RNA sequence: AGGGGAUCGAAGAUGAUCAGAUACCGUCGUAGUCUUAACCAUAAACUAUGCCGACUAGGGAUCGGGUGGUGUUUUUUUAAUGACCCACUCGGCACCUUACGAGAAAUCAAAGUCUUUGGGUUCUGGGGGGAGUAUGGUCGCAAGGCUGAAACUUAAAGGAAUUG
């Protein structure tokens, strides 16, 4: 009969189910985990301020070929290296 | 085992109006069974129903013309309070029109609109159309 | 390659992470 | 409702069981029939003849209610049908189809073997079922000679008799041509037996 | 299917199977009408003259428009023996 | 490999169909008759359908061939019916089984009483 | 002309039956599409949705083409067919004309009141086809119909002025999703509701009172 | 998917069967999968009918028949024996011909 | 089938079903007076065995149980009631 | 850890085979295969299908029990048997036909009674991978069992059926 507990007094066996399985919502987990703050290399925030290390062309996958002007950056606030990406044409000679 | 004897028989009732048949037998009968029966019959939607004497809980045979479409038994017997039987019924019920849903109030059994006049209200029982 | 070949080489190199870690207690 | 003439008479009854269509099939038969009469010993039931013959009425009753006789329909594919259906056929107004029914027939009206009956009749609604699988598709009713173990769906007012063989099928076909010109047709009055013959209808092996 | 005040609306009131007085609609088409003939006396069938039913598509289907039949016709006077309403 | 396709045999189905009187059974009448019936743009073709319309012919006078009906044998079956010369009572009562005779007396009265028993 | 065949396609050229309601009413097999061209001649078409299909055959590769099509007036009639020929408009022409022999009745209904000239449905009616089942419930005045444009479209031509809709299913592929949407309102005549409990006589089929005007030569 | 109701053979409600080893290639194969002829036949054959009642003494002795029972592995089986493949529809048929 | 009589149905297809399964379950055994004339009187018997049954007076054997009704030993008559 | 140890036979030894052939096939043969005492707790441990309860449909077979029969065999002589037959009925291993219904489909008498959504209850799952990995706890003599994450990565993986 669809095993969930019909009692009218199932309260509890029914709110400790859902509350066990919400866990298997990804992001309900990552929101209990704190891997905002945890993980990844903002904050937790929108954006982040750093300083280029290298500026890395990268080649695209299959099935494109191109070279995707690159930048690993260290994190300000934070100290991670991270490789982010130089929007549109050239656009890598305004950085070094 | 068994839980809900209401929910049996309001079983063997759909599942005689799903195959055509005019008269189906329940058993263990009960006392919610006759006065869920009985707003069920004066309203329309079975015909003259007889409890038969066993000794133990009886059987009842019902006598059902087709008017019906889904009788029904809500299974865990819910706290509905008067502000709430509007909600209940929207749910169930095809159209504002027609059907009822009947429950159990300390004023006896009966439908939402007999609730409404009388204006007492109760744990839910089950619905008829 | 074969899921119970596979499952072998989980275990056969699981074994091996003990040993190199008992040396370390 | 009835008149008290058109009771079974003894006539009938010597008429019936001369062909034995009292007899009916052996450790098969459908729930569908509570025609049956006390079991005969050793792999046979007996059917009840009057209930036969009731409905051998309320056949012709029905029959002869369609307003153009013509477009009434028997079909047999069996070979002990056969002829008893062309016969049937050019007494009545019912145009037959007999042998194969080639499928197609009650829709699709690009065929030309289409028609388009208010009414079917069918000897053995085994092996014309295919037929009542078509007048299922284009709401047409459909009264059948059945046996016993006969396939109940999809058709109305069955007849019980014997489609097993011999005299039985023309016979229960021949007492129903024989009704349906004693109904709103020129024919025989009270007691008058019918100069045709009930052999008429019959198989030919020869 | 009437209205505000009086007008009855909504074309085609539907039939109904005699047999379960379930409605029949427009594409059930193994539904079914017969029409039974009411003779006089001395036989003659009265063309014209009609005791008819309507049987669903369902009872067809399921082998019960025989027995359906019988039932519906004997209690309206087309029959006797036959048919037990007990079994 | 001889062996008529459609096209001839569909011309001598519906040939025969509305024209089996005149068409008798030879050859070179048909043949001649099929130029001025039908419309063949070939001269083989016209034989290749007479000599096979011929055929049909040759053995439709044996009783009838599937596929063509021209309606004259469909009554014709009619009034070549009858031969019943004994139809059933005679000499004696009508033999009946134990149960097949308590049926009677149930609904009924009047038939002739014999009823021997049955086993296996 | 036109030359009809099948008796009940005969019978509405002579002027015999006036409307389709009562081809309804003896749930008749119109096999034929003038019948309803003639008895409803305000329909209009819309074709909703084309996507080619290719089979793989052995020697060849055959990409043909797959239209569906809604038809239908203001009132009560939808059709809905759906045609696949070798070329395109083709496919609408043949699938306007198999939609039209689809048609089928559609009971309208008053919300929560009487008041005037029926908006919303019956009842509460769920068609399904295939995954795709579609809900359709009863709705006030003004509430307009409620569904994606595609269904919406067709409870337009149903005649449907309020309807709301939940629907279950992959509604991305439309074939299923009108064929359970146009089976909902194909429905709602199927509720046995108390106002349609009345008894009535069982009318005879103009097949037979007609029965002259009609069959063969 | 289910290419059976049979599954591989022949057991509901039983949950385990000794297994047989096959006659040809000795594979182990359960005995209710076991796929098994009845192999009967005389000691001599066609060619012998005369050679041996005549070479002999007695009225005709008459003769005896060999049995043993054969199983095949299903792999072996197909390979030659009474076997191969049907189409979906006639796999159902379970009478031997 | 689809339209019969629940509250009056047939006892002769009625005695056909199970004793539980009837309209309104009963018992189908019985009750037996059993006569040894070397005994003047009767003692009652059930239907249905277990106990191996003797006369008041004498060490003696009316019947043996089975499964089901009593194998009544040899020569015996009996009133059912 | 004792006994046992015929046969078959992971390791290993080999003869052939192949371009190679640590294999397939042939041959020897250790542990094993059996058993006593203790451990281990896993299998596609499968019906890949929770348990209790109600209901929803025909058909012939079959297992065990029970009821009926001026039924057949045995005979020694009715009997009592004992098997057989026929019918009914419970409880079982299954099977056929169906499809009112269900479903993505293959198919399902349940996988049916579901948007007309509620009989009672247990368990699990929430794209693919990373991974049944790491870690901690715990069980084991050991192999291993149990519980069991994340980082990162990725647009599909996937089911049934269709045509080639
Ligand atoms: C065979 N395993 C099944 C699994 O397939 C599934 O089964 C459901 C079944 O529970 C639902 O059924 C359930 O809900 C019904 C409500 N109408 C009534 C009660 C119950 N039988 C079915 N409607 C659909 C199946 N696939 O869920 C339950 C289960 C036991 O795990
Ligand atoms: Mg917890
Ligand atoms: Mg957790
Ligand atoms: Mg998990
Ligand atoms: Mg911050
Ligand atoms: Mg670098
Ligand atoms: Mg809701
Ligand atoms: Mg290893
Ligand atoms: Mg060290
Ligand atoms: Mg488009
Ligand atoms: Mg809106
Ligand atoms: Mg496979
Ligand atoms: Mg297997
Ligand atoms: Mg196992
Ligand atoms: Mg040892
Ligand atoms: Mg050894
Ligand atoms: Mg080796
Ligand atoms: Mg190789
Ligand atoms: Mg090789
Ligand atoms: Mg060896
Ligand atoms: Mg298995
Ligand atoms: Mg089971
Ligand atoms: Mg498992
Ligand atoms: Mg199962
Ligand atoms: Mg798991
Ligand atoms: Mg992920
Ligand atoms: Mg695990
Ligand atoms: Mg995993
Ligand atoms: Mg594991
Ligand atoms: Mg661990
Ligand atoms: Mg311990
Ligand atoms: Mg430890
Ligand atoms: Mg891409
Ligand atoms: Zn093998
Ligand atoms: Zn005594």
């Amino acid at each position: 009969g669809k095993g969930k507990p019909r009692g009218l007094n199932s309260a509890r066996k029914l709110r400790v189910h859902r509350r066990n399985n919400r866990w298997a919502e990804n992001n309900y987990k990552k929101r209990l985990l704190g891997t905002a703050f945890k993980s990844s290399p903002f904050g937790g925030s929108s954006h982040a301020k750093g300083i280029v290390l290298e500026k890395l062309g990268i080649e695209s996958k299959q099935p494109n070929s191109a070279i995707r002007k690159c930048v690993r950056v260290q994190l300000i606030k934070n100290g991670k290296k991270v490789t982010a990406f130089v929007p549109n044409d050239g656009c890598l000679n305004f950085v070094d | 085992t068994r839980s809900s004897v209401l929910a049996d028989a309001l079983n063997a009732i759909n599942n005689a109006e799903k195959t055509g048949k005019r008269q189906v037998l329940i058993r263990p009968s009960s006392k919610v069974i006759i006065k869920f029966l009985q707003v069920m019959q004066k309203h329309g939607y079975i015909g003259e129903f007889e409890y038969i004497d066993d000794h133990r809980s009886g059987k009842i045979v019902v006598q059902l013309n087709g008017r019906l479409n889904k009788c029904g038994v809500i299974s865990p017997r819910f706290n509905v309070k008067i502000g709430d039987i509007e909600k209940w019924t929207a749910n169930l019920l095809p159209a504002r029109q027609f059907g009822y849903v009947i429950l159990t109030t300390s004023a006896g059994i009966m439908d939402h609109e007999e609730a409404r006049r009388k204006h007492v209200s109760g744990k839910i029982l089950g619905f008829v159309y | 390659m074969r899921a119970k070949w596979r499952k072998k080489r989980t275990r056969r190199l699981k074994r091996k992470r003990r040993k190199v870690r008992a040396r370390s207690k | 409702s009835l008149p008290a003439t058109f009771d079974l008479t003894p006539e009938d009854a010597q008429l019936l069981l001369a062909a034995n269509t009292h007899l009916g099939a052996r450790n098969v038969q459908v729930h569908q029939e509570p025609y049956v009469f006390n079991a005969r010993p050793d792999g046979v039931h007996v059917i009840n003849v009057g209930k036969t013959w009731e409905k051998l009425v309320l056949a012709a009753r029905i029959i002869a209610a369609i307003p153009n006789p013509e477009d009434v329909v028997a079909i047999s594919s069996r070979t002990f049908g056969q002829r008893a259906v062309l016969k049937f056929a050019a007494h009545t107004g019912a145009t037959p189809i007999a042998g194969r029914f080639t499928p197609g027939s009650f829709t699709n009206y690009i065929t030309r073997s289409f028609k388009e009956p208010r009414l079917v009749i069918v000897t053995d609604p085994r092996s014309d079922a295919q037929a009542i699988k078509e007048a299922s598709y284009v709401n047409i009713p459909v009264i059948a000679l059945t046996d016993l173990d006969s396939p109940s769906e999809f058709v109305d007012v069955a007849i019980p008799c014997n489609n097993r063989g011999k005299h039985s099928i023309g016979l229960i076909w021949y007492l129903l041509a024989r009704e349906v010109l004693r109904l709103r047709g020129a024919l025989v009055d009270r007691t008058q037996p019918w100069s045709i013959m009930p052999d008429l209808y019959f198989y030919r092996d020869p | 299917m009437e209205n505000d005040k009086g007008q009855l609306v909504e074309l085609y009131v539907p039939r109904k199977c005699s047999a379960t007085n379930r409605i029949i609609k427009a594409d059930d088409h193994a539904s079914v009408q017969i029409n039974v003939a009411k003779v006089d006396e001395e036989g003659r069938a009265i063309p014209g003259e009609y005791v008819t039913y309507a049987l669903s598509g369902y009872v067809r289907s399921r082998g019960e428009s025989d027995d359906s039949l019988n039932r519906l016709a004997q209690n309206d006077g087309l029959l006797k023996n036959v048919w037990s309403y007990s079994r | 490999g001889r062996v008529r396709t459609k096209t001839v045999k569909r011309a001598s189905k519906a040939l025969i169909e509305r024209y089996y009187p005149k068409l008798t059974l030879d050859f070179q009448t048909n043949k001649r008759l099929c130029d001025e019936i039908a419309t063949i743009q070939s001269k083989r073709l016209r034989n290749k359908i007479a000599g096979y319309t011929t055929h049909l012919m040759k053995r439709i006078q044996k009783g009838p061939v599937r596929g063509i009906s021209f309606k004259l044998q469909e009554e014709e079956r009619e009034r070549k019916d009858q031969y019943v010369p004994e139809v059933s009572r005679s000499n004696g009562v009508l033999n009946v089984d134990n149960q097949t005779s308590d049926l009677v007396k149930s609904l009924g009265l009047k038939l002739p009483l014999s009823v021997i028993n049955v086993s296996a | 002309g036109w030359v009809p065949v099948t008796k009940l396609g005969r019978l509405v050229k002579a002027g015999k039956i006036t409307t389709i309601e009562e081809i309804f009413l003896h749930s008749l097999p119109v096999k034929e599409f003038q019948i309803i061209d003639t008895l409803l001649p305000g329909l209009q078409d819309e074709v909703m949705n084309i996507k080619p299909v290719q089979k793989q055959t052995r020697a060849g590769q055959r990409t043909r083409f797959k239209a569906v099509v809604v038809v239908g007036d203001s009132n009560g009639h939808v059709g809905l067919g759906i045609k696949t020929a070798k070329e395109v408009a083709g496919a609408i022409r043949a699938g306007i004309i198999i939609a039209k022999l689809s048609v089928i009745p559609i009971r309208r209904g008053y919300w929560g009141t009487n008041l005037g000239q029926p908006h919303s449905l019956a009842t509460k009616t769920t068609g399904k086809c295939g995954s795709v089942t579609v809900r359709l419930i009863p709705a006030p005045r003004g509430s307009g119909i409620v569904a994606s444009p595609a269904v919406k479209k067709l409870l337009q031509l149903a005649g449907v002025e309020d309807v709301y809709t939940q629907s279950n299913g992959k509604t991305r592929t439309l074939e299923n999703t009108l064929k359970a949407a146009f089976v909902a309102i194909g429905n709602t005549y199927g509720f046995l509701t108390p106002n349609l409990w009345a008894e009535q006589p069982l009318p005879v089929s103009p097949l037979d009172i007609y029965s002259d005007e009609a069959s063969a030569q | 998917p289910k290419k059976r109701a049979s599954n591989g053979r022949n057991k509901k409600g039983r949950g385990h069967v000794k297994p047989v080893r096959c006659v040809n290639c000795s594979k182990s194969i359960p005995k209710d999968k076991a796929i098994k002829r009845m192999a009967i036949r005389n000691i001599v054959e066609a060619a012998a009918v005369r050679d041996l009642s005549e070479a002999s003494v007695y009225p005709e002795y008459a003769l005896p028949k060999t049995y043993n029972k054969l199983h095949y592995c299903v792999s072996c089986a197909i390979h030659a024996r009474i076997v191969r493949v049907r189409s979906r529809e006639d796999r159902k048929n379970r009478a031997p011909p | 089938v689809l339209v019969q009589d629940l509250l009056h149905p047939t006892a002769a297809s009625e005695a056909r079903k199970h004793k539980l399964k009837t309209l309104v379950q009963g018992p189908r055994s019985y009750f037996l007076d059993v006569k040894c004339p070397g005994c003047l009187n009767i003692t009652t018997v059930f239907s249905h065995a277990q106990t191996a049954v003797t006369c008041e007076s004498c060490s003696t054997i009316l019947c043996t149980p089975t499964g089901g009704k009593a194998k009544l030993s040899e020569g015996t008559s009996f009133r059912r009631k």
